[PDB]
């Protein structure tokens, strides 16, 4: 079965590259929607209120509207009105515009859950596709004609690994507090610290990924944990996904800025800029007691079988 | 007498 | 009894119209106000400085001035600066101007809950009527005399429905506590379900609403609810307005979208897109123990007179 | 064989503008002073380009000044990257030459803007470093589609240009010396001549009323009107550059006091009790400032240039 | 050795920018004013610091002043969290310092440069609360990797400074106490000397000419040029903004007047009919209102800072 | 049971 | 006499 979906985040060109690189689209194009006359063109586009808008036709066998929206949301500004990159005006408003009708509950569930996590409604509109008239020929697949074409988005992050957090809703806090280990919790619920050189994973360095022991939601690769000499697991960056991580100012006879996780909000060490210059030089100093490791192999039966393709880049 |  | 505002929110002609629509407003005018001198007309108004402005008086016992300004905010661009669709300049700037100072806290409140709402602060101006000027005659009613005028909102929006949520504030959670069945309560505060026929809505198909049972906000129309053989009462929307409903997504063997109401946070139920395909393929799939059925005949003493003639599709 | 180069915002409005304009013998437009040597209408938001208008025209029907002019009648000065609806620096006003020798003419006319309006404008002023002609489609637009996007008036471009350079105000004492003492103590102090007794309240004539104390053009006479307030009544001037207003609380009321551009010269109130079908505005202006031209004397002066304006 | 910090963009076009100041002693980049005293380039985003450049002076060759306005010269005073394509609060722009003392310097600068746009400038000012050196890739970025990134022009640096507020025009008393009965007439009342009897009509040393009445400097020796006009001739003023120009219809003539920027002395008029070579323009100045200082003088006289410019 |  | 260009 496949579906289609409609989608306005600004220029276009850098819009649907991005899309074609998803797993699971199988056919996209670029067209002008919901304006104020039956009909346009790119000259009369600033005249007809029509949104540069990208189709995006998938299976949902390989990927879910959810998965898509989620794609859509982590290469658009979220809270910018008429205006994305360098380019202002209306025909690069934000908009979700859906034929199928049955796509809102997972569309809504997708915006609310972005404005939850902002505090605040946000830009994008979400409205029926009242007509996608199709760009001239020199739109489509641009960028896949002008490899090095103007482009103020990363369409390599289409290949960036997404992590759903609704699949790691946190525990009770009482079913926590029995589920984890005396250690775990004061660590995990109360920013206690583990002990230097004796935790778990100080010395591990196993093909596989570390996950938060309190959600089982991914937070680091094992790709990216280097030798430390601090006794504490150490990593140069979260899981290829910074949305992974909650900073927060810690003042605990110092100043240092505490890590914590995004669903389940686990205390998970601090971070420092003492790493290895030529990755980041970000230290994410982690208490072992905050994860829990899954080797490669235990990894597919764990239900981390979609991280198998990133494990080792 | 001004205007008004 | 009467009362009267000023609202500036763009041309003129279509925000007077709209008005002109609202239950409770007895009559609308349009005008100059609040500029730098007590005299203007069309010709002198860009060297003025005042602003078009709507008269709206209405009876305030029929509708309030809290109301008027939740249908003021619904049809403006509250962030927009001196500029309303294609008209730009001053005299299109927002602003709410009131005569009465005991009528602030009202106002003001407006704008507090509009601002948390979108995260940022609005550029509506609100400050004391100093003089409102009569426009000239071609102006007043000008939608009315010129249908096919220039109109950027749609006055059509003047016909939804308005739920004010301030009307249905949240009890205590002892007092829902208190005043629920256990079932009512179980389902509503702990997500539980009722039983599949044995529910008291399944098969009522009478004329009126349905009400969430924890706060009396009102949630469906019956003229929205069909006949579904899944056992839970079904309806096709929330109750003309999407604002009322918020989308989560769950687990529990499977994977739902459950479906929570927008004042008192309850549990409702989930939405499936497996209803009739001509009232849009949705199926909300409601608790019986988390509404409260008022009949046609009893809204008006139950405090949902304002909730007729939106009965008819 | 004389050109100048000038970006406003969107360029199909402002082609059609100057190419209506007595004295422009051709226009184009393209995209000029960008970041790479070529561009089009695609690759535009990116290169950095400035949408703008090819004026040529005949030195000796119509000068750069009053090109400039007719250019700033119809630009946004004080916006930046924005005309109308249209965001970007595509949008950015602009004034590009080729010679030097119109530095002067460019110079003055842009401090004069900074004079009237007391702060720098957004308009800059470069010499032009390449100008790409644009798409056919582009080309002569509204020569095409007659009722396509244009977020401008193109008929100002008809109206008449009155250059204050021209009505230059005199000294303070060359004036006390030259004018009444009641055109004096009207026009330099707040006085207000005497109600019916002045020269103009019931004068209807062809012509033109002019600013007794520079000779800037204020009034036509088709614009005139009966009133019998007493002082002689206008619905409005020639352009609306020529008023002034200012907010008056003397005497013990609230009006609006009416003075001319150049000269700044006090001439009276505006009230909103005129004709209705003529605006609605009764601009009553005392005798005393004014200096009536009629149509005869107008060539032989210098205002033969409003002649084609004094019908209705 | 005193320090500023300043925060305009991409600290790499800033500092290569400053690193060219004279007076400037030692030049760094770090973040400034985040909320948290750790960051670097990577968690820059999360902890809101500003992009800035420490700049490490001589007070006594270049002063905060001076700093502050060449810093000026190469920002944008209005724009939000941006300069070039780089948008972020990483790159709002701001001026942090250190010792409160020098508050007076800045707010100064900020008020005159809100005069002049009119409206108020994006520009933030606050203690500098930390700074914290950026990576070493980051340092001296552009002297070590040409070519690249750089929204600026770094040759600005070498524009002579002129800065208006050490050329104030004194009281008129004072003027006629110290100016000839010609200067006077010349300068404060738009008269003009006579054609070849002036003072440097045949003056072609070496140096430069200032404004009689208040010192700002006007013309480079190497601009003037010899037209047999009568007066002293120059192809052009040391910059652009030193000449103010108005339209001249006066003597039955249509000319252009140029007046000098601080103080506005009339120092007569520009034409198109120059050496062609030059640029075509001729600024025919009246000797009476410029003051020729020698290059050997030129130091004394308080124009130290011009010499570099004399040379072709 | 559940809804489905 | 006066400043002229030509």
């Amino acid at each position: 079965h496949m579906a289609e979906i409609y989608l306005a985040g600004g220029c276009f060109w850098g819009l649907e590259e991005y899309f074609s690189r998803i797993s699971g689209v199988l056919e996209t194009s670029v067209g002008y929607a919901n304006g104020q006359v039956e009909t346009t063109n790119y000259q009369l586009l600033k005249e007809t209120d029509h949104a540069e808008t990208v189709q995006v036709i998938y299976d949902e066998k390989e990927v879910s509207l959810r998965e898509i929206l989620l794609y859509y949301f982590r290469v658009i500004d979220p809270l910018s009105i008429n205006q994305q990159g360098n380019d202002r005006g209306r025909q690069y408003r934000t908009g979700i515009y859906y034929q199928d009708e049955a796509d809102l509950p997972a569309i809504y569930t997708v915006v609310q859950e972005q404005e939850r996590m902002l505090g605040r409604k946000i830009a994008v509109e979400v409205e029926q596709l009242r007509h996608y008239i199709l760009a001239e020929d020199y739109h489509q697949d641009y960028l896949r004609k002008n490899p090095s074409g103007y482009c103020h988005i990363d369409v390599t992050d289409a290949d960036k690994p997404l992590i759903d957090a609704a699949n790691y809703e946190k525990p009770s806090q009482e079913v926590l507090k029995a589920s984890l280990s005396e250690e775990s919790y004061r660590v995990t619920q109360e920013a206690a610290t583990e002990a230097p050189f004796t935790n778990a994973y100080d010395q591990t360095f196993e093909e596989g990924i570390y996950v938060d022991i309190t959600t089982g939601e991914p937070l680091f690769f094992a790709k990216d944990k280097f030798a430390s000499g601090c006794g504490w697991p150490s990593f140069s960056r979260p899981l290829s996904k910074e949305l992974i991580h909650y900073y927060k100012d810690l003042s605990h006879g110092m100043e240092r800025i505490e890590v914590r996780s995004r669903s389940g909000s686990a205390h998970l060490g601090h971070v420092f800029t003492d790493g290895p210059r030529e990755l980041g030089g970000l230290r994410y100093c982690i208490n072992s007691a905050s994860l829990r490791f899954v080797a490669k192999d235990e990894m597919e039966k764990a239900g981390y079988g979609y991280l198998l393709p990133y494990l080792n880049k | 007498s001004h205007m008004a």
